[PDB]
RNA sequence: GGACCUGGCGGUGCUUCAUAUCCCUCUAGAGGAGCCUGUUCUGUAAUCGAUAAACCCCGAUCAACCUCACCACCUCUUGCUCAGCCUAUAUACCGCCAUCUUAACCCUGAUGAAGGCUACAAAGUACGUUAGGUCAAGGUGUAGCCCAUGAGGUGGCAAGAAAUGGGCUACAUUUUCUACCCCAGAAAAUUUAGC
């Protein structure tokens, strides 16, 4: 409960209030449409004037459904409980049978040359704008840091490189791409050249890696995970990876997942074991704390039968069956070495926010680590904030104090 | 009602296309076969 | 509620119309020579000798054309109203070119006749003054797809730019239809357009016969002594629905009326939007009846090149002659 | 360490041809005008926000001098009826739509891994899932505010500019108008599909 009527007050830092109008404050996280680069758009088209027919159209969907219903593999310790509640209320062929169905089958998606390309004209828009939303979180309240490095486990379109280029192409001088498939590499190295086999690449400084460096005495200033850990066969390899991205963490680490429950639960596993260090004595012993979107770093409350997802929309690209603008639903967590900046942490809202007559839904996730539905208006917690909530919209934070 | 077309002076199965389907399809309703 | 078809919209001309002969084949009709002896009365001179036997030379100047043409539509209402009293009776649109814009609101019951007269003679005899105060023309331009407009006007300012002159005016003045404008301005713009048509992809050019620049900002001068001719006149709401021609669309409320048609003239005429906010409709739905109330026939084939289909459906009221002796 | 067996070669090049999809080939348009929109930038205190709820009554339509929404100011409240709000929730249920998951025998090799064909013939035969959408032709509950998320009043608000995406109109001589329904008279470059 971060919204008391007539005792929260907003935060009135660099004299905001009269300095600025309440459109423009300082939680306001919004990104207008995204619009992919030229380079981008015109090379992913060329690529596919091969084959981008109707077929092309059925493909696109399948995969694009495929993925986002997609659950986590099931542990073999949920199987067994399954098997013992179905096993004695049939008092193990039958169990079997009936464990076939009521249960998820995970298979691996093999990124030959042709399900690459799929993908590329699946993913590449989607996946850009939600990396997109995630790295302006840290332009826009760190506006000085200027990264140098960047890494990208699971590399499969470069949406990441192109991503990052946009916002902090003036200082990156190294971007370590990952991607254990021949294939996404080939088609990435295409995209950064135009569309081409033969030319120069749009972004300097790219490395195309097919395994995973391991190594604490090499160390990326961002590493980024985007739609890739829920493509790992199992929670070890999960835990695996994410150990090694966060050794390898210089200063942020961006984890991007579907915003689906499955999406939602396997962040928050990283999330916790990044914030429940376990090794003894670390090369980097720094802590690690949630940058965003948590303004906590308490258990997650959505975490039991909701989840947590946040929506960009972006502008697809042109193709014989895109033609009105999409929504991007993605879930995120930002880990950052070091300790939180102050205390003044702020609620984040993670739900759209609800415009009525002279009062506003806002379902906040506050600082003590508790969601509070609040309905804001101007008689009961004043005119200042009711209008800071009636310009904030999702993914957003509320500039309360006290 | 009655009032309203009053002043006013004064101035195929009734089911879900799928449902419709599965009867359709199952042979439950009468006289529609696929062509 | 009446079906397109059985309506009518009244089209009344403007300047360069006017032709010698003119108010034959409408004296003889109802009311035409109270309205000529009012004319008479209120301007000083008589306009039915020059309009039925004139040097043309005379009846070309501006102080005279404007007057003359304002009467002969107006005229030409009152002999359609004599053979086709259903048609007015069934009229849904009105619209006046540039001068003809202060007949159709006369026709529609805003103004009256000698508020009219008054108007128009203090209108036209301050686009003179401000005509003789600096030389300026008016060039009609049929361009072909890879014409530029604007790119045009760039240039043509440019060259008098380096001539040597304080603000070079060169901008579109009418829009007709399709690729067919009139830019006006100073006639070294105008000349060079002329000879720069091959590489500015003109088509067709042709001077008009103006006295100087209408519908641009060098007629600013003559603004505010219409203003304050318009300002006596009690404008009330129009009785049918009389378009624009600075923006194009009906006269919502008759207290804009005193500043639109001020601004009018100092603003391009967007006549080809007019005839789209009249005639517009999707493919099948037929048209009404179109009257071009005035002499000549311009707006007639200017009506054929906008809309075809509704220009189907056009006819001319004859101010020259008439086939029966009322 | 010697000999052998099955291999896989996530294989690589050349030769010839079948070589359809895609090429060449054929038809047709798709640049330009005028307006309405999607997105961006700028601006405001504010929403070029909406009419099972207004102008508009040729077509359409914009702001209407309407009401709701928004901004700045104010007023009342035990009010209406143990009042009132359409406020949230299908991220509560149901319904409805949609996603995804659910062989044997016989021979050969000395009875080794192993192998088995010749036609004028030589061992071969036989339901769950979803932070899903829908509260418009449908329901069952659940929560909120009640000196205001209720009821009113006084003013304001009705944007500006591009680059690109889409859409609507007219675009003619093998045409147009009248009579007829065809022997008359008057006018005047890329692409995109398609067989
Ligand atoms: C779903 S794609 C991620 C798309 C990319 N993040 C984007 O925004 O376009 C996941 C990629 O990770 C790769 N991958 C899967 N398992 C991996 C592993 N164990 N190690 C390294 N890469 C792996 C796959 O080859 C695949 O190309
Ligand atoms: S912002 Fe709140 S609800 Fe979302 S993942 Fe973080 S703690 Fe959970
Ligand atoms: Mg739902
Ligand atoms: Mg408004």
């Amino acid at each position: 409960a971060a919204l008391v009527p007539g005792v929260t007050q907003v935060d009135n830092k660099s004299g905001f209030l009269q300095k600025r109008p309440h459109r423009q404050h300082p939680g306001i996280l919004k990104l207008p449409h995204v619009r992919l680069p030229q380079a981008l758009a015109n090379g992913a088209q060329l690529l596919l004037l091969g084959s981008a027919g109707p077929t092309m159209e059925n493909q696109v969907q399948t995969l694009t459904s495929y993925l986002w219903s997609r659950h986590l593999p099931v542990e073999p310790e949920e199987l067994q409980r399954r098997a013992r509640h179905l096993e004695k209320k049939f008092l193990r062929g039958a169990v079997l049978h009936a464990l076939r169905k009521t249960t998820y089958h995970w298979q691996e998606l093999s990124y030959t040359e042709g399900l690459s390309l799929v993908y590329m004209a699946a993913r590449l828009d989607g996946g850009f704008a939600a990396v997109s939303r995630a790295f302006h979180e840290i332009r826009a309240r760190n506006p000085a840091f200027q990264p140098q490095t960047l890494m990208d486990f699971g590399s499969g379109t470069g949406s990441v490189t192109w991503a990052a280029h946009s916002i902090w192409g003036q200082s990156l001088r190294e971007y370590m791409c990952v991607d254990r498939s021949a294939a996404m590499l080939v088609l990435a190295e295409k995209l950064l050249k135009g569309g081409s086999e033969s030319g120069e690449p749009y972004i300097p400084g790219v490395f195309f890696r097919q395994f995973l460096p391991v190594s604490p005495k090499v160390q990326f200033d961002v590493v980024v995970s985007a739609f890739s850990l829920s493509e790992l066969p199992s929670k070890a390899d999960r835990t695996e990876v994410v150990q090694t991205l966060w050794r390898k963490t210089g200063h942020f680490l961006v984890l991007v997942e579907n915003g689906t429950k499955a999406g939602h639960s396997l962040l928050m596993d990283a999330r916790d074991l990044v914030l429940k260090g376990k090794e003894k004595s670390p090369l980097d012993p720094r802590p690690g704390f949630v940058f965003a979107p948590c303004p906590h770093e308490l258990p997650c409350p959505q975490l039991t039968n909701l989840a947590c997802s946040f929506s960009q929309a972006y502008h697809p690209i042109p193709f014989s069956w895109n033609k009105k603008p999409k929504e991007e639903k993605f879930s995120m967590v930002i880990l950052a070495r070091g300790s939180p900046e102050e205390a003044h942490r702020w609620p984040r809202i993670t739900q759209p926010v609800l415009k009525r007559p002279r009062h506003v839904h806002c379902h906040l996730c506050c600082p003590d680590g508790h969601m509070q539905h609040a309905v804001l208006t101007a008689r009961r917690h004043g005119r200042d904030l009711y209008r800071c909530a009636r310009v904030s919209s999702w993914g957003d934070l509320l500039p309360v104090l006290t | 009602a009655d009032e309203r077309l009053r002043i006013n002076s004064l101035r195929r199965w009734r089911l879900s296309r799928i449902v419709f389907r599965h009867l359709a399809d199952h042979g439950q309703l009468s006289g529609i076969q696929r062509a | 509620r009446r079906m397109p078809g059985q309506c009518s919209v009244l089209l009344f001309p403007g300047q360069g119309s006017q032709v010698v002969g003119m108010g034959r084949g409408l004296l003889n009709y109802p009311r035409v020579r109270e309205l000529y002896a009012a004319a008479r009365r209120v301007l000083g001179y008589d306009l039915l000798e020059l309009s039925l036997h004139g040097p043309q030379e005379t009846l070309d100047r501006t102080v005279h054309c404007q007057p003359a043409i304002f009467v002969a539509s107006l005229a030409a209402v009152e002999k359609l109203h004599h053979l086709q009293p259903s048609v007015i009776e069934n009229c849904v649109a009105a619209a006046g070119f540039s001068v003809g814009e202060f007949a159709a609101l006369v026709f529609a019951g805003a103004m009256e006749f000698a508020e009219g007269l008054y108007a128009v003679k203090i209108r036209a005899e301050a686009m003179q003054e401000a005509s003789e105060a600096v030389p300026s023309g008016m060039l009609s331009v049929l361009g072909q797809p890879q014409s530029k407009f604007n790119f045009a006007c760039l240039e043509a300012r440019e060259h008098c730019k380096s001539l040597g002159i304080e603000n070079p005016v060169c901008e579109v003045s009418n829009y007709l239809f399709p690729d067919c404008r009139v830019i006006s301005g100073h006639q070294e713009a105008l000349r060079f357009l002329q000879k720069n048509s091959s590489k500015f992809h003109f088509r067709r050019t042709r001077m008009l016969p103006v006295s100087g620049a209408f519908h641009t900002r060098l007629m600013e001068p003559a603004v505010e002594p219409l203003t304050q001719a318009l300002k006596a006149v009690d404008i009330k709401k129009p009785l049918v629905s009389v378009y624009s021609n600075v923006h194009a669309h009906r006269y919502r409320h008759p207290g804009h009326i005193h500043k639109l048609l001020a601004q009018q003239l100092v603003s391009p005429v967007k006549w080809e939007q007019t005839m789209h906010a009249i005639y517009e409709r999707k493919k099948g739905r037929g048209f009404p009846q179109t009257f071009e109330v005035g002499p000549g026939r311009q707006l007639g084939a200017i009506l054929k090149s906008c809309n075809m289909q509704a220009w189907k459906s056009y006819s001319a009221v004859d101010v020259l002659q008439t086939l029966e002796h009322v």
